[PDB]
């Protein structure tokens, strides 16, 4: 078919922001509201927020790369 | 008034036809040799008589007791300048203007659209009535906040005074930020201006959607059934005009706020 | 001239405004005039 | 067959908005629930709540873009 | 293959839709939470609150927008 | 495929419909469960409520326009 | 490509009909809930629910009201 | 193709069982914690728990009686 | 084609898969979690629980039951 | 085309996947924490746990059942 | 059309990820969380856990030998 | 018809990154509440917030080796 | 829709209103209410 | 570090199929998964013979690990039932001790490597190798020697019925006829709750079959394709979460087992 | 395909069986003996 | 032998990856197994 490789990258793109999003959001979620409840700890928490950003952030990366794989 | 309503069946006899209304840019309304008036910049004008009418309306004395319509502008001007003190301190005064003019601009502008001939009166460039003529119709008095024209200038203006004001209030850091720190403020700034880019782009095109939108709901309701449906409607667009304008304002001037901070 | 009317459409939308505005003086009638006059009496006993 | 592009662009911009909008939406629930039990945190959270704002639209931000470079 | 353009306008509307919706569903019922909980700090959650709802639906709108174009 | 408009019109309707009723269910019971404790606040909690809906309808509003767009 | 329009009489019925379903939940179980804590509450509570219902039911009676227009 | 028809009826019992079958499932898990929050209030609560059933089931039944017409 | 009527089998089951097990599980977690906070009323909700199933799972039922027709 | 009994096996498998897997998720973290709360009710919870289980997972086997009647 | 393997086998793979992966976030943050509160009875709750994570995961483990099969 | 190997890739990494990304939010957005109130028993939760991820990364690992089965 | 002649004139029809209501709905109101608040 | 993912030398493809069966001259045949079974069988009677030929106080060594283990997993199987946790316990206990150095014995070096059959040569532009097989001589497919016993779909059924038919024998042991009164028992809506549970015994076997050999077949080709893609440093961390994926299946195969057994006695 | 062979299946039964009995009668009954002894012998 | 046949290059990848994650479990997993069988032995001889 002329088109089915735009298609690819915006499923890609598509789906990647899909999972990832939602996991991004519960992450900072949770880890504000554990800040909000107690202050002090703040600091280990942020950290781990970060940590849980980049292991789902990749993912998304993931689905990036196909679409340079694609678009490019 | 009871539920058993039997002009439910309205569309046989008033047939509004299909929704001809679906223009999605601007319509020139008179042929000028120097620039266009177009259907949305005839209502601007118009707006802008009515907001300049009310106010040397209530500002022809400015009582001490206000009554009337000036206690009517008191009460909106006041709680307009309470919100936004709400959402900053120090800046209420410098952005005051700008975004309580286009609240009321904008307000009034999204209320305009569910007047009544809005979508029916027009000019000559079911079959209307021009359309029997030669010369199709095009209608008049299409709301501002509609044009996408209107809704871009409004959002790039918006766009200038948060840029200026955060680079006034924080210096040149303000314009990298700290770009510098490449441990944390590395990938996140370069995030962070993308969706500042962005940001004008989506504050315009809420706008614009949502009373594009609102337009085409009513005549579309008017097609199904022309009678009593689309009451639910009008009141959902009279109330979502304003809540459209009130967000435009609130969400320009949170902007203003996390920019200086 | 040069006028486009569109009976039906224009009827439709005229009837629904009159609607809306009659429903509207039997709902948002009596709080916001509560309002305007609770905010007028508390301004006017500040003097 | 020939349409395909719009497809894609359609898809891809549907599917790069399914996600974070409610990831973004979760983060304010979360920050604002932080806000109403302990106001004096309130700053932090704020911050915390952007940043993962900030990552979050950034995913549909992305399949914003490659509407752009399909459609255009 | 006709009509493909309106099978595209169609799916950006929905998946804009889909998202952003349950995003400001969720940004709501928390900040109605927090304010049940404790009515005093309204002041300061409403604006919050719009934030988010001025951003999810952003998302939304920018499938709209994709929409109208294709369609038009 | 002539018969693709009411496939088009079809997922308008539907695919619109999903994130905006999910999002006045979460509304509504938020509501309701903040109206469950002290009930003088009702009334904020009200129209906040109200708003929510306001918005999270409007998309949904959006995606049954778009189906009258193309099945008429 | 006559069956196309069943297809689409599919989706109207059954797409229009999972956002309200699980949104309708929701609001019951936040209700049942909120009568729970606070049984003198009930009466003004159950209003809402049923009034949240009245917008969740209203979308999916969308995706009905259209689908008979598909298969007719 | 003529087997359309039977993607068709697929299509909306799959969806009719997608939305309710999870506004069941929130439904009851609700009323049941409430239940065991307050016995002394089973009864009343049960009533709206089973008029909550009514509304969610019935889309299903709506979907499954699109299936009854694509069947005959 | 010819494989229309297994995809139309697939779609069944698996759609009737993916809302009553979210259903039931629901359920099931909010049951256990109500017994837990009072096993003297377990008995009780057990019986509301169970039924509760009796309905979530009778949507997955219509649609092996769709599956079975279309399989003969 | 070619064969679609590949495309039919696959949706089965996955949609089998996605509803009995977050029903059993949900399942086992209310047991669990249930569990935790109160311990000495730990066996009647895994009982009614594994019920729920054996109810949920059960609907994903018929997908996988109906993968192997197409498949093979 | 010609490649329907992969695309089964993607399709398979992806939603079998898609179901059980939600469903273990679910299991092992709850897990954590009677943890949390109850040190104590982490013996038998992570005991719970895994169980529950491998009931999960079958899903998406059938998912993707079913896609394995289909692609090999 | 021709290109689909395009599209299965995209289809492969977009759902194994839907399904993982919200469960490795969920786990993370859990664990680091668990610390906020319970600070001392950080390390015994990680590691199982860790061994969650391993996990759920997995399942999208699994379409990854799909993505580089079907796009080599 | 992208009439840089249109967007531009709306502009500055937006400026002048903007300048035009300061002068007269802006700083009188802003007045008064600094007056009835100096005056407690 | 990453300069070292040299795939100059790499496998040409990823060989993927069910058991195969081996040369089996005489009758009976016998498969790679069947010669699997049977290596580690007497790895685990000699680890056994071992553990058990001095048995003493004060353990030290091989008896230490052997008790530390059975204690553990008695402990475990006490938690869910303590009646039937010695009544049951050698099925229990050798399903885990089985399955267990099945799953580590598909990732020693040499499994899919070693057959029976019954840098210039690696292509370039691309991310994997294609370096022909020893047994590309007579057109062999390579035969691997070695397969993950749990990786077959009979072993694993086999273990699966085993224990279905322990549950259902050890329900029926101590119940009366009490398994009528569970399923189809007309007490109204109980009936048909009866019926679905009684189709999830059914389907019971079935499912612990499938993700035992689903979860060890998944790893094991995990494995090649990561070696596919870069011969090495790649499937690193894949291989741990294989070998910790390998001991909690089998660990949770008989957890789900005994767990079943004691819904069933219950 | 599958390969599910009923002679194959017999004997992977057979095998599991005896290694049933053979760790039953070598390991765990002499494990289980010495554990009993050194929990009641306290 | 006229019947084996084993992979060249595949077979060394396995190996490696073998011996490197055998080391690495060494250098992270050989002290806490030693160090609770260690404990668990030292507990048997007190109890005696």
């Amino acid at each position: 078919m002329e088109g089915l490789n735009l298609v690819a990258t915006a499923l890609a793109v598509g789906l990647g922001a899909i999972g990832p999003g939602v996991g991004i959001g519960i992450i900072v979620s949770g880890a504000v509201q554990a800040i909000g409840r107690n202050p002090e700890i703040e600091n280990r928490v942020v950290t781990y927020m970060f940590i849980g950003i980049a292991f789902t952030e990749a993912l998304a990366i993931f689905g990036l790369v196909i679409a340079f794989l694609i678009g490019f | 008034v009871g539920a058993l309503i039997i002009s439910i069946a309205s569309r046989f006899f008033l047939y509004t036809g299909p929704p001809h209304v679906e223009v999605a840019a601007e319509v020139i309304f008179d042929g000028i040799p120097g620039f266009p008036i177009t259907n949305s910049f005839v209502v601007a004008i118009i707006i802008d008589i009515f907001v300049i009418a009310l106010a040397v309306a209530a500002t022809r004395n400015l009582q001490m007791v206000p009554r009337g319509l000036q206690n009517v502008m008191e009460f909106i001007l006041e709680s307009l300048y309470n919100l936004f003190r709400n959402i900053n301190a120090k800046y209420v005064a410098t952005a005051f203007p700008l975004v309580a003019t286009i609240f009321l601009f904008v307000l009034f502008g999204n209320w305009f659209g569910l007047l009544p001939g809005v979508g029916s009166i027009g000019v000559c460039h079911i079959h209307d009535t021009c359309a029997a003529q030669g010369k199709k119709l095009v209608p008049l008095f299409r709301a501002p906040a509609a044009d996408l024209n209107f809704t871009f200038a409004i959002a790039v203006i918006s766009f200038v005074f948060i840029e200026y004001w955060g680079f006034r209030a924080l210096g040149p850091g303000y314009l990298k930020k700290f770009f510098n720190t490449n441990g944390i403020m590395s990938f996140v700034g370069i995030i962070e201006f993308i969706s500042e880019l962005v940001k004008p782009f989506a504050l315009a095109f809420r706008l614009f959607g949502n009373i594009f939108a609102g337009e085409v709901l009513l005549v579309v309701m008017a097609f199904l059934v022309p009678l009593l449906l689309p009451l639910p409607f009008y009141g959902f667009e009279v109330f979502v005009g304003f809540i459209q304008a009130l967000i435009f304002a609130l969400l320009t001037y949170a902007f203003l706020n996390i920019a200086v901070t | 001239e040069a006028l486009g009317i569109n009976p039906t459409l224009f009827i439709a939308q005229l009837i629904n405004f009159l609607l809306l505005i009659f429903i509207l003086r039997a709902l948002l009638y009596r709080p916001v005039m509560n309002l305007l006059n609770e905010r007028t009496r508390r301004i006017e006993e500040s003097v």
